[PDB]
């Protein structure tokens, strides 16, 4: 008997995908990008990107392709979910009117198979008469698209490689070839098979196998006169057509790893290349002309053009203009000149999009004592790090603060008026026999700097010995002020020593504010770590001095303060110190019925704990004796991402699988069995990868009581950059709401013809169960922009009941305040 | 790994049953009268064979361990029965076992069960689990009995009066100790060497081995034949008594 | 002495915590006090209940004192809650069966998704596994229960089948009437489906085979809410029941009442073809419809899939954790 809302508040803003054709009309060039659940439309212009329409699915978009069939006047798309749904989508614009049409439809599920490494892999025949798609391994599913398969009925064909790296579809061949880089115990190796539609099997392919590098990570099929295909590695770029074989490995390429493609010029002269650092080059293709007529490409070459955002994909639009689809950090829109600037870059920075990335961590705080809050998050990763400071204005202010390094756990120190902020830098290995770092960042450029001087791991007697070029990561702590944002000081921790947690409280009769970091030690030959550190540390004087250590057995993976004393979870056990008149810890109880407790959260005397697979425990600290207990436990196997109490009987956790469910207390004292039995009562497939929940909100909540009757407020963080809202609901809030989604289904024409039920039900590879105790509230708060007759279709025969008030039939005019009450809640 | 079961002649001299001033005729008569009634209570219900002994097994056992003065021996047959079911995979709720109890047995008798029978066997069923130490697998001289006869290879009908002779002790020598003395391997023997006396019968002829006199070796090694005539003398100790003396 | 059970007090077992609901008590973590170890504590509650200690109780100590094997689960001794006031009819204690303390269920790895198993690792497995049962049906012993949940699986790559709650003994001898409600619906073969109730051990078998086929999945074959359901799952796979395959299937009470949509062919090879042909063998051997046509747990060990596995080599399976997914991004994409 739970009953939850979830709306979102900041739509995903991290790229996953974005493709390049004629799909609004014949003419216009179009950038389609697709954000995880959104897509972008947009036409290309001289000045910049000018925006056409913006649409929403009920899936994560996971193949995105445009394509143009035989007969079709302009391109049509093709989207495949994370759930398999298949579409093949048309936009048709009537004067003002903007629909995108379900031209075909269905899910591409098999009943029987073993999902893929390097995930779904959706690619077209040049002549657009098949969609091929790699689902799972050793098979080859084909969507043959003929004008009577609206259905996108498809058949496999069997794959003697089970191991594939990247496959696509070979230009210039007489028969459809697909062309793949697998991987078997002697190593990696690419091959070539024909695709009979008519015998529904393939044949002997065009060219032979070839053995390729360790690392071959990327296809790209080139277009003709040259055919063949050019295979991406670590150190080495190949190129194979048959006969003729080139290899190059250039030393540039070789100190970051390739990640993305894309082709320059139509007939496949220049291509874009990106790596991990950002660093961006042109491949260029050398033709040779022979007396024949024919054109043999005579030798490649790599080029480096400047540094830019740490692409996903990339995408030239035209002229020197490129839009770089960023997932870790901010998109841009660059522009290529054929003559480098004073630094040697021959790439210029455009425009700017807001990505808040990977949201690792975050916290609310009121840094104008308003009563409204805002958020600071830790947000992107590598050069992309960075702190967003995010406030409700009707669009939300987001400023950015660069660090140029991974930040990790953040947390807020009133005491000082400034935050704690948890940060790893990567340092590669020097011929000095030290480390040096690739760029200076926040830890680096900081005000004052120290360095832990622990002697508690001591010789240590562990062959670590290491070799050049090895990379290593360096955890600091970052004080930061609340107002500029200046790196005050920065605290470099051990050598192999990573800073997992971080707290900011006064602890016993202590009256100090400390920052308490919880630490391990990570060597590739551990397993799982057998040492760690809690250190207590005082800011003040602007300096931090080291005031307490206490040395651990394994991994701090996160701690909470506890009614004056710290609650930190080291592996297995979850441990309960005291605060000395000594001032030192000193431990009070244990909990060691856990396979790795991750994530800590608390309300009174009671303790979450989320492990890391038997799913959440509610302990509680028992004063009388001086120990834990076990309240109950969620029997469900659930891989964590994170946790929160809403309140003192129902509990939210956000699973691996991008699902959110809520347990409760069982409250029937009939047996002391079903009292420890925490049973699951909310599901919802959320679609995101939940990694922070975080009580409060930033609207402007007024002196008295205001706003909506949705009771609480939880706002979470997402891989994708996306934040959302979870709140409480009344039971007869909840039916009314309820009704409302069924209703508003049967009217909301779904892109892709995707039932809504089918993908907000939770959903793991093994069991998928309809959701739930959760509403929709984008489902909800959409009722608002469609049409009025629409609105008076969805209202008519509603009734309600038990909430102190009659039947009433629900009108339009009754619903519109009530879902413009809900939407002011974000 | 596994308790020990089996007691000599000598030691059974010292039951607590006998220390609290119970005479050896008198629980020798108790074991009689509680094992007829494991087995009438049981045979009405309509067990198999096995879960009759195996509870008759638990009940010797239990007075083992434990003095007639203090269990009523009905009460803590009902409950051996009760038990071997369940563990024979023959269950019988237990009102219907208090219900055939009733039936077979008088007033005075039945006063053992108090006011509440059902909850006067239940209860017990605690201290009778702990007391067989929970080693409730149980095997019986039948299954023995009926290995043994198979591998004999004569006249069908002079080998049928042997296995069924020799069945009828072993349903006789559950009212005795010698479960409690040897084990069913070696009864199922000795009611062989008992049938094939009074029949007048060379078993050793109808073995794989019709040379070897003392055939029972083929089945059990290392049992002499005076621990064979010891159980023979003591099964027809039960005839002597009364009347049935030796048929067919 | 160690032989007698059930003396011994559970207080000299330090309690760790709860780790999981049984079928008659709930199971705890716990330490012996004396000698450290580790064990896990089924409970077993008499007192709430009518007609005493459970049968389930009971099948599981008579036949786990009588099966010893590295592949079967140990139960180490009895132990009893603090007796008091002296009198056993007051006394509503409950008793608590001890056993050996196990690291994972094969339920609990996969469900979290949190390993993956290379064609040795499915070999090790399976190879102890049938070890386990062909112990077991060669000791006349229906498991009657398998399913992912009670598969123990312990950091050393060690398997040990468990809960025989639900096991029963089996006569070849003649036939005994049995229950024809048993194992989870996911598991359960054809002829049980279909109304028989004087099976055999190859149901067991069955289990198996659907065990071997979600390794190579990560995912159960046959899911379905109902029986009807479930036996259309497994015809559209393994072929529709029809006396063509399994002459007997006409002697079956719901033969008539439960029929497939459509008259299937066997596919199984046809679908199961990125499984390696020794396994794949095997596995269509497993799940062959008709039980006398299906193989023995003694034929499965001596196959070209698991005859050849070293005994020696247990090659432990990799479980990932830590520094996997915690912080995944495109190092870890
Ligand atoms: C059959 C009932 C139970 C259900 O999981 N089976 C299970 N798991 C065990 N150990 C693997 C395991 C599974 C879960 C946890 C666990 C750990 C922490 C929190 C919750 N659960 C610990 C060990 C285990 N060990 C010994 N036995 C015997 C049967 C008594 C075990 N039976």
């Amino acid at each position: 008997m739970s009953y939850n809302y979830v709306v979102t508040a900041q739509k995903p803003t991290a790229v996953n995908g974005c493709v390049t054709g004629h799909f609004t009309s014949a003419e216009d060039l179009n950038l389609l990008i697709a954000k995880n659940t959104r897509l972008e439309i947009y036409v290309v212009t001289a000045e910049g990107l000018r925006p056409v329409k913006e649409v929403g699915m009920y899936g994560k978009i996971a193949v995105m392709e445009l394509f143009r069939p035989k007969g079709e006047s302009k391109d049509l798309l093709f989207i495949l979910t994370a759930k398999y749904n298949a579409c093949i989508l048309e936009y048709k614009q009537s004067g003002e009117s903007i629909d995108i049409i379900t031209r075909a439809h269905g899910n591409v599920q098999d009943r029987i198979g073993r999902p893929s490494e390097t995930g779904i892999i959706g690619i077209i025949d040049p002549e657009c008469r098949m969609i091929g798609l790699r689902l799972y391994d050793g098979l080859f599913k084909v969507i043959p698209l003929d004008r009577d398969n609206k259905e996108l009925k498809a058949f496999n064909i069997r794959l003697e490689e089970l191991h594939v790296i990247d496959v696509k579809f070979l230009y210039g061949c007489q028969a459809p070839t697909i062309c793949f880089v697998y991987q078997d115990p002697q190593g990696r190796h690419v091959k070539t098979y024909e695709v009979s539609l008519r015998e529904k099997e393939f044949n002997k392919g065009p060219w032979k196998q070839e053995n390729v590098e360790a690392e071959a990570s990327m296809v790209i099929a080139v277009p003709e006169p040259f055919g063949g295909a050019i295979i991406i590695g670590q150190e080495s770029i190949t190129y194979h057509n048959g006969d003729k074989y080139l290899a190059i490995a250039p030393p540039i390429i070789k100190q970051s790893t390739i990640v993305c493609h894309n082709r320059v010029d139509p007939n496949g002269s220049r291509y874009l290349l990106g790596d991990m650092e950002g660093r961006l080059f042109m491949l260029l293709l050398e033709k040779e002309e022979q007396m024949d007529g024919t054109v043999t490409l005579k030798d490649l070459r790599v080029e480096l053009l400047g540094e830019t955002s740490i692409a996903e994909c990339l995408t030239y639009l035209d002229n020197g203009v490129v839009f770089v689809g960023s997932r870790l950090g901010d998109s841009q829109l660059v522009k290529l000149n054929v003559d480098s600037n004073e630094q040697g870059s021959y790439v210029v920075a455009m425009e700017t999009f807001t990505n808040l990335g990977p949201i690792v961590d975050m916290c609310v705080v009121d840094l104008e004592r308003q009563g409204q809050g805002q958020l600071v998050t830790c947000s992107g990763a590598f050069k992309e790090g960075s702190l967003r400071i995010i406030r409700n204005g009707q669009k939300l202010h987001i400023r950015t603060v660069p660090l140029y390094e991974s930040p990790r756990k953040i947390c807020y120190q009133e005491v000082s008026q400034c935050f704690g902020v948890l940060s790893s830098r990567i340092e590669v290995q020097d011929t000095s026999g030290g480390t040096t770092a690739l760029r200076p960042s926040a830890s680096t450029q900081a005000l004052s700097s120290s360095v832990s001087s622990s002697k508690l791991f001591s010789s240590s007697t562990a062959p670590h010995e290491t070799s050049f070029g090895e990379e290593v990561e360096v955890h600091n702590l970052l004080i930061i002020d609340q107002h500029t944002f200046e790196v005050l000081h920065a605290h470099q921790f051990l050598q192999n020593e990573y800073a997992l947690s971080l707290v900011s409280c006064k602890l016993g009769k202590d009256p100090n504010t400390y920052f308490i970091v919880g630490t391990a030690m990570v060597y590739p030959e551990e397993a799982e770590p057998k040492q760690g550190r809690i250190v207590v540390f005082q800011y003040s004087d602007g300096k931090l001095q080291t005031v307490a250590e206490k040395e651990v057995k394994g991994a701090v993976y996160s701690m909470v303060e506890f009614n004056g004393k710290l609650l930190a979870s080291i592996n297995s056990t979850v441990r309960l110190y005291e605060w000395t008149t000594e001032k030192e810890l000193r431990t009070e109880c244990n909990h060691y019925n856990n396979i790795m407790a991750l994530y800590l959260k608390t309300k009174g005397d009671f303790i979450l704990v989320g492990d890391l697979m038997r799913s959440v425990l509610l302990l509680a600290y028992k004063p009388m004796e001086g120990n834990f207990e076990e309240i109950a436990r969620d029997f469900n196997p659930n891989w964590m991402s994170a946790v929160e109490i809403l309140d003192d009987d129902n509990f939210l956790g956000a699973e691996n699988a991008f699902n959110l469910f809520v347990c409760q207390k069982d409250s029937a004292a009939t047996t002391d069995e079903e009292r420890q039995h925490l049973q699951e009562v909310g599901l919802f497939h959320l679609g995101e990868f939940v990694n922070v929940f975080c009580h409060g909100s930033l609207v402007m909540q007024n002196l008295g009581e205001t706003s909506t009757p949705t009771q609480g407020s939880v706002l979470f963080g997402t891989v994708n950059g996306m934040i959302g809202l979870v709140t409480s609901l009344s039971e007869s809030w909840y039916n009314l709401l309820l009704d409302m989604q069924n209703r508003l289904n049967k009217v909301i024409k779904s892109v892709g013809k995707i039932e809504h039920s089918f993908w907000r039900s939770f959903h793991t590879e093994r069991k998928t169960e309809p959701a739930t105790g959760f509403i929709d509230g984008d489902l909800i708060e959409s009722f608002l922009d469609i049409s009025r007759p629409k609105m008076q279709e969805v209202v008519a025969n509603l009734q309600y009941d038990d909430g102190s008030g009659m039947k009433r039939e629900a009108t339009a005019d009754d619903l519109i305040k009530v879902v413009e009450e809900l939407t002011r809640i974000h | 790994t596994k308790p020990c079961w089996y007691w000599d002649k000598k030691d059974l001299a010292h039951t607590p049953s006998q220390l609290e001033g119970l005479d050896p005729a008198t629980e020798a008569r108790y074991r009689r009268e509680g094992a007829r009634f494991i087995f009438d209570v049981g045979t009405r219900l309509g067990l198999h064979y096995d879960t009759l002994a195996t509870g008759i097994i638990y009940f010797h056992r239990f007075y083992m361990f434990h003095s007639f003065k203090q269990f009523p021996r009905y009460v803590t047959g009902a409950c051996c029965l009760f038990l071997a079911g369940k563990v024979e995979e023959t269950p019988k709720k237990c009102k219907d076992i208090i219900k055939t109890a009733r039936s077979l047995l008088n007033d005075v008798q039945f006063g053992q069960f108090g006011d509440d029978p059902k909850e006067e066997v239940m209860v017990l069923e605690r201290i009778l689990l702990q007391t067989i130490k929970f080693d409730l697998q149980v095997e019986h001289p039948y299954q023995f009995l009926l290995k043994y006869a198979k591998q004999l290879k004569g006249d069908k009908n002079k080998i049928q009066k042997l296995v069924q002779m020799a069945w009828t002790f072993v349903n006789d020598s559950l009212c005795t100790t010698l479960s409690l003395q040897w084990e069913p391997e070696i009864i199922a023997v000795a009611v062989m060497y008992l049938a094939g006396r009074l029949c007048k019968f060379e078993i050793q002829e109808w073995t794989s081995k019709p040379m070897y006199r003392r055939w029972w070796e083929q089945f059990v090694q290392d049992v002499p034949v005076d621990v064979l005539e010891d159980i023979c003398h003591q099964i027809l100790d039960l005839y002597s008594q009364g009347k049935q003396q030796m048929p067919h | 002495t160690e032989s007698d059970w059930g003396k011994r007090c559970v207080d000299k077992f330090d309690i760790i915590g709860i780790i999981g609901e049984g079928t008659y008590g709930q199971v705890y973590k716990a330490k012996d006090k004396d000698t450290g170890e580790l064990v896990a504590l089924k409970k077993v509650r008499l007192d709430n209940e009518k007609e005493g200690f459970p049968i389930t109780a009971i099948r599981e100590i008579k036949i786990l004192r009588q099966l010893i094997h590295r592949s079967v689960v140990n139960m180490k001794e009895i132990v009893t809650d603090k007796q008091d006031a002296l009198d056993f009819k007051k006394d509503k204690g409950a008793f608590y069966l001890v056993f050996e303390y196990m690291d994972h269920d094969l339920m609990g790895l996969l469900e979290s998704g949190l390993v993956h198993f290379s064609e040795d690792h499915i070999k090790s497995f399976m190879k102890q596994l049938m070890e386990g049962l062909e112990y077991c049906h060669k000791k006349n012993f229906l498991h009657r229960d398998i399913k992912c949940s009670n598969i123990l699986l312990n950091n050393s790559g060690q398997i040990k089948l468990a809960d025989f709650g639900l096991a029963r003994l089996y006569n070849s001898e003649e036939s005994r009437p049995y229950t024809n409600k048993v194992i989870t619906l996911w598991y359960r073969p054809p002829e049980l489906l279909l109304g028989e109730e004087r099976y055999t051990p190859a149901i067991d078998v069955w289990s198996c085979g659907c065990i071997l086929g979600e390794l190579f999945t990560k995912k159960p074959i046959f899911q379905a809410n109902l029986e009807l359901a479930q036996l259309e799952l497994i015809s559209r796979l393994c072929g529709s029941p029809c006396p063509a395959v399994w002459p007997d299937v006409i002697r079956l009470p719901y033969f008539n009442t439960m029929k497939p949509k459509k008259q299937y062919r066997r596919r199984l090879r046809e679908e199961f073809s990125f499984i390696p042909s020794a396994a794949l063998d095997l596995l269509d051997h497993m799940l062959t419809l008709d039980p006398s046509k299906r193989c023995t747990a003694e034929q499965t060990l001596q196959s070209d899939f698991l005859k050849d596995v070293e005994l020696s080599k247990m090659a432990p399976p990799d479980l990932p954790h830590w520094q996997d997914c915690h912080e995944l991004w495109s190092k870890k994409r």
